[PDB]
């Protein structure tokens, strides 16, 4: 069974390898759009800086006040980035915890396997060291030189 | 439009931890195969099939009493001391 | 998701308080002792 | 090379690290110890056997 | 693309920041130990 029961595990491990990148890659998918939300909102205010610019603070107020919607895109958006960024983190945490348990598992696994045939190993030949006294081989020796 | 995308962009994510019980379950219910449980049962079982044939040989073949142990120990005092003793003594 | 790893805790069960303190209380030599040697080895 | 130049807090990391290596060694090499035993014992019995 | 590219990160892991400090960190004495020799061999 041993080496059956692993062989599900080994399915069951590259499953947790293959679609746990797909956690990361939603996550970094994220990063790229704020720095979009952030690009568009520096142009808001590359384009607010140069509002203020000739005296007129009545442009460069209204440029602001876009950006503040903006703003709150990456504010929320850069929360979230924050806070899923620890559940990747324990995540792989648990995957390397993981692994290392199960190598160590199947490590032990054939080191176990090295003492089940022993006994097997050990009682075959003690079964035949039983012919001695008056028992089996020796017995019908004991009959031979009573013969 | 933005609250259809975020519910969207959160649909992944959420399916990114709905397969981890699934994934996580799979290596715990194999993890939970220690102590009395499944294989280790097994190897408990084995072991004490182990150390159920080891017996059957301290029967047939009985294992060495403490009188022996301190016999050999204490021939071998003897046994190494006397022979080092004219070892010592042949070309001293 | 939370009932699946409740499962775990039982098979598994999780770091006791008394083992935080003696991880971190022993963490604290097992840095501070080393850095004493290294610190000493070439001071 | 973290020691080097005056700046120990490199250095206070990189053995953190290592501990965790260290673990590993202790806790592999205590087996090592362990099964020598066996592979002893197992030995005599076959020369005897 | 982002998809696959987690992947060689998986199998392949990063440079991580601590890395990142000795690389640089050693970078500076490999470059001033080199030029050290260097600028005094022919001073």
């Amino acid at each position: 069974l041993l080496e059956r029961l692993l062989g599900e595990m080994e399915l069951e491990l590259i499953e947790l390898r293959r679609a746990l990148a797909q956690t990361i890659a939603t996550f970094k998918s994220t990063e790229r759009q704020r720095d979009a939300q952030q690009l568009i909102a520096q142009r808001w205010y590359e384009k607010a800086q140069a509002a203020l610019d000739r005296g007129n603070e009545q442009l460069a107020r209204e440029a602001l006040g876009q950006r503040q919607s903006y703003q709150s895109h990456t504010e929320a958006l850069g929360k979230s980035l924050g806070e899923q960024r620890a559940l990747v983190e324990q995540v792989r945490g648990q995957l390397q915890k993981l692994e290392r348990k199960y190598l160590e598992l199947k490590s032990q696994k054939n080191l176990y396997l090295a003492r089940l045939k022993s006994a097997i190993a050990a009682q075959k030949i003690e079964e035949i060291a039983g012919n001695l006294d008056n028992a089996s081989a020796s017995s019908l020796f004991e009959r031979i030189e009573t013969k | 439009e933005r609250k259809y995308l975020e519910l969207k962009s959160q649909k992944n994510l959420y399916l990114a931890r709905l397969k981890s019980a699934i994934a996580a379950q799979k290596i715990e219910e194999i993890a939970g195969n220690l102590d009395n449980a499944s294989a280790s049962s097994l190897f408990e079982r084995i072991e004490t099939k182990i150390l159920e044939l080891e017996a059957e040989r301290e029967l047939l073949n009985p294992p060495p009493s403490p009188l022996d142990k301190k016999f050999e120990q204490w021939e071998e005092q003897q046994a190494v001391e006397a022979t080092l003793a004219a070892m010592k003594a042949r070309r001293s």
